[PDB]
């Protein structure tokens, strides 16, 4: 698609255990970014 | 848990406060323990050099602290009757099945605390008044936490000498509880910490 929008984050102080894979920022929105505007829930289990 | 953090962050963000907030990589919480027997112990006194304690740290067993963490092994009943129950589990010996202090960080906490000194503490009028300040830097010193101010599981810390000056009465209490909590951290720092 297109863009819809156009000492805290250390780098020395975030243990990178696990690269953050990306469906991570779809599946827990809230949780897997900054400034969740305009998002949608997901149904996630039947 | 991922789904539960979730859910409190779209709460926090949805329904109390709209602000934008930065939120970074979740850690978890660590602990700290002690594998082996201590060394050469340290012996710490206050700036006034009134008061000594004398402490080493080796594990007590995983038995030992999990059922501490089930509540069975409290020492809300009789003496003797927990000494018993130490005995009738853990080939616990008789003159430690009677000396045990208190427990830890909360009142079910995975430390211990032991005195064996039995020339020595036949001082035990002037043993008892600052035993409980001992419990209080004890406690204190334990759910503080030396490396990062984490907790501290399954250690045993066990005092060979209590010497302390005659007729306190301001200094003991006051002065013994961050000796309680310096000798404390002396006795894990020294000779196996682990996380």
């Amino acid at each position: 698609f297109e863009p819809l929008v156009r000492e805290f984050n250390d780098i020395n102080k975030i243990i990178i255990r696990q690269p953050i894979r990306t469906e991570y920022k779809i599946a827990f929105p809230y949780l897997y970014n900054n400034l969740p505007h305009h998002v949608h829930l997901t149904w996630y289990h039947t | 848990g991922e789904l539960y953090l979730d859910c409190v962050m779209h709460d926090l963000r949805k329904m109390y406060s709209e602000i934008d907030i930065k939120v970074a990589d979740p850690v978890v919480t660590f602990c700290e323990t002690v594998v082996e027997t201590s060394s050469l112990k340290c012996f710490a006194e206050t700036p006034n050099k009134k008061n000594k304690i004398t402490m080493i740290a080796e594990p007590l067993e995983k038995g030992l602290a999990e059922d501490i963490e089930n509540e069975v092994v409290q020492i809300t009943w009789n003496r003797k009757k927990l000494g018993e129950f130490f005995q009738t589990k853990y080939d616990w010996d008789l003159l430690a099945a009677r000396s045990i202090w208190a427990f830890g960080p909360d009142a079910t906490g995975p430390n211990i605390l032991v005195d064996d000194t039995l020339p020595s503490e036949v001082d035990k009028a002037l043993l008892g008044s600052v035993k409980d300040s001992i419990v209080q830097g004890f406690q204190w010193g334990t759910r503080e936490g030396p490396l990062c101010d984490e907790l501290i599981r399954n250690v045993k810390f066990k005092i060979l000498d209590a010497v302390v000056a005659q007729e306190p009465l301001h200094r003991g209490g006051g002065q013994i509880i961050p000796t309680a909590r310096r000798v404390v951290y002396s006795a894990f720092l020294m000779a196996t910490p682990r996380l």
